[PDB]
């Protein structure tokens, strides 16, 4: 929502919803290049994290 | 031997639950190469690229694919476009010439012809033939395809093998699945006869009593045979050339992909090295993972011929992939590249302004130094703030937060409610008592009681067709509601 | 709403692209203006009591 | 609006498909100059509703008059914006994650497989294997190992065993034991 002078005020989940989604997306970006598996292996360990 | 060693930690860790210690873990086990295995691999990258073209040159209809595409475009008098880019481009190991266009295929139409008599006369596989065919590998050889529609001619063996390898599937599926044909006397008759239905009833001339009852499929599984023969007529190669190229072709990407993995994860380092340079906006291994996709990109562009070590040119990657996604990602409402390089370029400039004057800048004061107008440099102040909290407690102790104080600006009051309910039933009495058609046409030009607006000509067209005294039997009804009925309805008037 | 659309077209009243959120004295409070103090963004002309 | 009582259970991955309106596919929340949200984001029209009354992103269609209406230049039914607070979206995840609550919550899931907790924890973060099937009688289901046993095992058997990492371990072995084989052996 806006606030008053022009800024903004946003949940926590905002977020934790925005780390998910590009962590996500960067995990189909690495199974298309072929990435070596440690690069891989160290993507969905960090997609479990988020 | 640094893996044995882990071995010695791992069954005896203190149980780390960091992500980065983990990563940095499994980044330590493989060395630094120096000097000499940059050129060692390098090597070994483009011996696995050349074997591509390697096995793209044994494609006949290969040739004709760079051949065709251009045959589409010479026919519009005047092409220059984004196809044109991605053509021949040949290298002196680019706007490109029309007097070099008929130049350099002059010699590529020569050889187009002359190759098709020599496999014309004394069969596919004649000695001083396979040579010129082997020559005909070569005049593709001093050339530089790009890498975009490269891609499309790795689809013609990829594609063009598991299109049999569905069709080897599919026989193994329909009939070898039912009637249990044995796969050792049958990969003998593939390489044995391969070209009429002799193979077929062979198995039938031998007793063998699963065979004699494929009646019931008589008109089925060789039916199968004919796509696999359907193959055989529009490409035009032997089987035992198609095998030739994408068994050869199986090395080169393999001798290519294990290279790229031993100069990638060699170089894990120098990433980890420039990723801490830019940790608070996104993370800590968010950094070091956009770099990794961009030291990727380094090993595809290096060259070992131009003389630099690799980590010269690298870091220009990893610094592009890791300041791209601060850009991209790391902010709630997302604030496209060339305004956010023009906020850093205000907040390098407003600290020279504190160096100098030793107070803030006025955005009057600032304008000058930038070389932008009053009004852009105070709508790049209006984009500063960040999204705050619903969660910030705003309290000093752990009650409150900003989210308690936000109100509702959306739905309505209840007296706001309660006037409308009120003003739909004075309506209804007041149209009650005007002549029944005049309260037709004000309930359906105003759509009262009804879910669409009218025009002139749309009740024109149901009851009559006036058109200015529909407007004055409108204008009447207001002179017949214009001051004893009224004295209600004025009191809507304060609203 | 369709009502609201008659009485603007029986009175012929139109309501303008104005609106009011004026300051008004908070309620239970009766006092004494004693002090008015105005601030002005550089460039925005001044009215008649800055 | 009458109902009689409240079942929980566990959500499968066709029901959370059934409860969404549409596929998350950016992390893009509005436009920072003219504040309207962003096609395939967190907040966006054609996923979860309008953001006015009876109103599309463009302007279109308005009013009521048009109720039941998809607007096919932006894709935004002309409903209430009552809707934001019901609508639900879904992310399809490019690998499976496990849920923290029937993991580390004391166990639910190594109390199913009958594995401590301190070694699944292992397969979760990259560390070590398990065996999801050995075909051959040298190894065992549910079987944990490391990198370096593991390229050993690779090179005496070839296909003959099953051994992978990660959360798509765990649900190969959470699908492959039947359950009421094993309340007829317990």
């Amino acid at each position: 929502v806006p606030l008053d002078g022009g800024r903004f005020a946003t949940s926590d989940l905002n977020d934790l919803y925005r780390r998910v989604i590009n962590r996500n997306n960067r995990l189909k970006r690495l199974l298309d290049l072929a990435a070596p598996d440690i690069i891989v292996r160290n993507e969905k360990r960090m997609l479990q994290e988020a | 031997a640094a893996a044995q060693v882990l071995s010695s930690v791992e069954s005896e860790i203190g149980r780390t639950t960091d992500p980065v210690r983990m990563y940095m873990r499994e980044m330590g086990t493989v060395e630094l190469l120096t000097r000499e295995g940059e050129i060692d691999i390098a090597k070994r990258i483009e011996d696995g690229i050349n074997q591509v073209q390697c096995s793209v040159a044994e494609y006949p209809e290969a040739i004709t694919y760079l051949l065709e595409q251009y045959d589409r475009v010479e026919a519009e008098e005047a092409r220059l476009s984004d196809l044109i880019t991605g053509f021949v481009d040949p290298n002196a190991e680019n706007s490109i010439d029309p007097e070099l266009a008929r130049e350099k295929f002059a010699e590529l139409r020569a050889q187009y012809v002359v190759t098709r008599d020599t496999i014309k006369a004394k069969g596919r596989s004649h000695a001083t033939a396979q040579e010129e065919i082997l020559k005909l590998s070569e005049v593709f050889k001093q050339f530089r395809l790009v890498p975009k529609q490269f891609d499309y001619l790795v689809n013609s063996m990829r594609v063009m093998m598991d299109r049999v390898r569905t069709q080897e599937r599919l026989i193994m599926k329909l009939c070898v699945e039912q009637c249990k044909m044995p796969k050792k006397n049958f990969i003998t008759l593939f390489t044995g006869n391969e070209t009429s239905d002799t193979w077929f009833n062979a198995a039938i001339a031998m007793n063998k009593p699963w065979s004699e009852k494929l009646h019931d499929v008589s008109e089925e599984v060789h039916r199968a045979l004919q796509k696999l023969q359907q193959i055989e007529e529009e490409t035009g190669l032997t089987i035992e050339q198609v095998k030739d190229i994408n068994r050869r072709m199986s090395i080169g990407e393999a001798k290519a992909r294990r290279a790229k993995k031993e100069m990638v994860e060699a170089n894990l380092r120098l990433v980890i090295s420039i990723a801490k340079k830019y940790t608070r906006g996104l993370q800590f291994l968010d950094l070091i993972q956009e770099g990794n996709i961009g030291l990727m990109k380094a090993v595809d562009k290096f060259e070992y011929r131009r003389g630099y070590k690799f980590s010269t040119y690298a870091t220009w990657w990893i610094r592009q992939a890791i300041t791209r996604s601060i850009a991209d990602q790391a902010r709630t409402i997302r604030i496209p590249v060339h305004m956010i390089e023009t906020i850093n370029k205000l907040n390098r400039i407003s600290r020279q302004m504190l160096q100098e004057m030793g107070r803030e800048p006025t955005p009057e004061e600032l304008a000058e130094r930038m070389l932008m107008p009053e009004d852009k440099i105070r709508k790049v102040l209006k984009i500063a703030k960040e999204p705050i909290s619903m969660e910030t407690p705003i309290g000093d102790d752990e009650d409150s937060h900003l989210g308690d104080f936000i109100e509702d600006t959306t739905l309505e009051l209840p007296l706001d409610s309660a006037t409308t309910e009120s003003l739909r039933a004075a309506t209804h009495d007041v149209l009650a008592g005007l002549t029944a058609r005049e309260a037709k046409v004000l309930r359906m030009r105003f759509g009262i009681d009804m879910n669409t607006d009218y025009t002139l000509e749309e009740v024109g067209k149901q009851f009559d067709v006036t058109r200015e005294r529909i407007r004055q039997i409108e204008a009447k009804a207001l002179r017949k509601l214009r001051p004893s009925r009224s004295e209600v309805l004025r009191s809507f008037l304060d609203d | 709403t369709p009502e609201e659309k008659l009485l603007r077209a029986i009175f012929g009243e139109k309501a303008s692209d104005v609106k009011d959120s004026s300051l008004r004295v908070p309620n239970g409070v009766s006092g004494t203006v004693i002090d008015v103090q105005v601030f002005t963004r550089d460039g925005v002309e001044k009215d008649k009591r800055a | 609006e009458e109902f009689d009582a409240i079942k929980i259970a566990l959500a499968s991955p066709d029901m959370i498909r059934s409860w969404s309106f549409g596929e998350v596919k950016k992390p893009e929340t509005i436009n920072y100059r003219t504040f309207k949200p962003e096609r395939d984001g967190l907040f966006c029209a054609r996923i979860f509703g309008p953001v006015k009354d009876y109103e599309c992103l463009c302007g279109k269609y308005k009013r009521l008059k048009h109720r039941g209406v998809i607007c096919e230049k932006c894709g935004v039914e002309v409903t209430q914006t009552k809707v934001r607070r019901e609508r639900m979206g879904h992310i399809e995840l490019a690998s499976p994650t496990a849920h923290i609550w029937f993991l580390k919550s004391l166990s639910r899931i190594g109390l199913l497989l009958d594995m401590p907790l301190r070694d699944i924890e292992r397969v979760l973060y990259f560390e070590s294997y398990v065996v999801i099937e050995g075909g051959m009688t040298n190894l065992e289901r549910q079987q944990i190992l490391t990198e370096e046993q593991y390229l050993d095992a690779l090179e005496e058997f070839g296909d003959e065993f099953d051994a992978k990492m990660g959360a798509e371990a765990i649900q190969a072995l959470l699908k492959s034991m039947d359950l009421e084989q094993e309340c007829e052996q317990l």
